[PDB]
């Protein structure tokens, strides 16, 4: 039932913020947390991820979370930033510089205990707690070095709820800071350990579909986390609203992840289209699944058509025949079988919520486990070991008190991890 | 986990308490050697010059002795 979410560092408060706008809307609640909604489908569900405070208010379950106090302004001065508990913001002075042993080991061990406090106040105001969601990026200090330490704290304390989290892997297309293959590959390691669903956000992927799809020639974070909140609406669609699925966070874990380290989600999200004759257009349910399952509308850089899917969900939205979206998602494993490995019968699973997302008539959201996620990993793994073959760079984090030792494990669990990727998309049956 | 967080954190603490050593006391010693160098080659200068007004007292008892004759 209940959901505590977690947003740590600027990119994790600044999706996470937007998480909450969008679904806010969805549910009817305004700013001020009243609810002005019609259908009483928007309060059927809303307890898993508000809190019902006096007067009829709904308060996001939601803490906040970093290590220098620019974003929690920035959020609390927003939309919707009135609407958060203020006792739920919890943030330093010091700021992490980019570095995950700063906020892993040095400066986040001070504030650490603090989030652990709000994260158990709100735990013990919920009917049945089903676990804990987490907004972050990999490739800088907050979000991945403590974000990881609050990840591997929570799991101690309650070591039977899901641990989810929405991470956002860097680019070299996006971002300038060098050091960033450094603090990912030492987030994934802690996360193919931790967490028991991860939603891979590749910000090389949100670029090439801003620049090349969608052809925004000065692409913005604003571009690029409207489309983390549209996916990140869609993924959770069959947790806030009722109907035909009688579903939460665990069984989506049994049903997606067929091997414990073999957890991490290629989403996507429909429909895409470049402004704006196309954007009048009739979105047919054809349309939307052949888009759906486009190589080019993956949100993780990563070419699907280069390995095999080990489980797929798919969510539509909106007025639709279930009929049609039966017929056509048949179509695609029936026509391209190849692609869905056939030692797990009946792999690709589809739910539709009758709600669509605001502006739209139609939309589906892709969730794919596939072999050719390796992609991502091996991208990251080059760019570190480049720099980790002559220690460049090794300074910022052995200042902190890492050994080497540290990174090497690291990567050495990474590679792993490829190459159990890669047994899969050979295995037959 | 927890032991090698606190492992981490000790050892960031524990080189720069390190490097504050060091510092602290490279200086003190260099401090320490300039000075007596630099009053070695002062008390070297002076005992020399001392050493000409001792000859010169010498050059006048010297001319005292030639005096007497
Ligand atoms: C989505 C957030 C983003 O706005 C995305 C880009 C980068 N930054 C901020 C804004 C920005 C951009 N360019 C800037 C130049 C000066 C100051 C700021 C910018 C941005 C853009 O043009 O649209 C707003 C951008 C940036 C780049 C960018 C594209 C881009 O917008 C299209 N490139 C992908 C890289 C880049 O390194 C590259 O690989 O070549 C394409 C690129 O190189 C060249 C020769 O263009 C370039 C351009 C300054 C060079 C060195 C540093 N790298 C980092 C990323 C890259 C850039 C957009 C963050
Ligand atoms: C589905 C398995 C795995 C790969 C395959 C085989 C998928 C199959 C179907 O996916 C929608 C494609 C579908 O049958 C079509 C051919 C009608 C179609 O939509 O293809 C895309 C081109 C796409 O480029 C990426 C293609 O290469 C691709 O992704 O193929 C536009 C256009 O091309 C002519 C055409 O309208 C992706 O999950
Ligand atoms: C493609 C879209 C709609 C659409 C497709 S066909 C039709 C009748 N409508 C939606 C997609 C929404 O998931 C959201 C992500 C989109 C990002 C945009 C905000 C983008 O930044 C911007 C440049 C746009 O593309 C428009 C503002 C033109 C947007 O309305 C169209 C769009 O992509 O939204
Ligand atoms: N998609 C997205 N990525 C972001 C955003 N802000 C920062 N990033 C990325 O996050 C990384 C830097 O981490 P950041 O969140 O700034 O650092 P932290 O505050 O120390 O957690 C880089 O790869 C950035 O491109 C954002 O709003 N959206
Ligand atoms: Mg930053």
């Amino acid at each position: 039932r209940e959901i505590v979410h977690i947003q740590a560092g600027q990119c994790g408060n600044q999706i996470g913020a937007k998480f909450w706008e969008v679904i806010s809307d969805e549910h009817g609640i305004d700013p001020t947390g009243s609810y002005h909604g019609d259908s009483d489908l928007q309060l059927e569900r809303i307890n898993v991820y508000y809190n019902e405070a006096t007067g009829n208010k709904y308060v996001p379950r939601a803490i906040l979370v970093d290590l220098e106090p620019g974003t929690m302004d920035s959020v609390r001065s927003g939309p919707f930033g009135q609407i958060f508990r203020p006792d739920n913001f919890v943030f330093g002075q010091s700021g992490a510089g980019n570095n995950w042993a700063k906020g892993h080991y040095t400066e986040g061990a001070e504030l650490v205990d603090s989030v652990l406090d709000v994260v158990r106040k709100e735990s013990e105001s919920c009917d049945c707690l089903q676990g804990f969601q987490l907004t972050h990026s990999l490739g800088g200090g907050t979000g991945s070095g403590m974000g990881t330490l609050l990840i591997s704290k929570i799991r101690e304390e309650y070591p039977d709820r899901i641990m989810n989290t929405f991470s956002v892997m860097p680019s070299p297309k996006v971002s300038d800071t060098v050091v960033e293959p450094y603090n990912a590959t030492l987030s994934v390691h802690q996360l193919v350990e931790n967490t028991d669903e991860t939603y891979c956000i590749d910000n090389e992927a949100l670029y090439d579909i801003c620049f090349r799809t969608l052809k925004l020639t000065t692409p913005t974070y604003g571009d690029l986390n409207h489309l983390v909140s549209a996916t990140m609406s869609g993924v959770t669609t069959c947790l806030r609203f009722p109907g035909q699925l009688n579903a939460d966070l665990r069984k989506l874990a049994v049903n997606m992840v067929p091997f414990p380290r073999l957890h991490f989600f290629m989403p996507g999200f429909a429909p895409l289209t470049s402004r704006g004759s196309q954007q009048y257009r009739a979105l047919t349910v054809p349309e939307l699944t052949q888009q759906m399952f486009d190589s080019k509308n993956m949100m993780a850089a990563c070419d699907p058509r280069h390995g095999r899917y080990l489980t797929v969900a798919a969510i539509f939205r909106g007025r639709m025949s279930m009929k049609e979206v039966d017929e056509q998602m048949l179509n695609v494993q029936n026509k391209n079988s190849s692609y869905f490995v056939e030692w797990i019968p009946n792999n690709v699973k589809t739910a539709v919520c009758d709600i669509p997302p605001r502006g739209l008539k139609m939309s589906a959201t892709f969730i794919g486990n596939s072999t050719a996620i390796q992609e991502l990993f091996k991208r990251i793994s080059e760019q570190f070991t480049a720099m980790f073959r002559r220690k460049a760079f090794l300074h910022w984090y052995t200042g902190e008190g890492m050994d080497e030792m540290e990174f090497t494990e690291a990567e050495s669990n990474m590679n792993d991890l490829v190459s159990e990727y890669q047994q899969y998309q050979d295995a037959t049956a | 986990k927890r032991e090698h967080e606190r492992e981490v954190i000790q050892k960031a603490i524990e080189e720069n308490n390190n490097f504050i050593k060091m510092a602290k006391e490279k200086l003190a010693q260099k401090m320490e050697s300039n000075k007596e160098n630099r009053e070695a080659h002062l008390a070297a200068m002076l005992e020399r010059l001392q050493e000409k007004d001792k000859h010169a007292e010498e050059v006048r008892k010297n001319k005292e002795l030639k005096e007497e004759a």
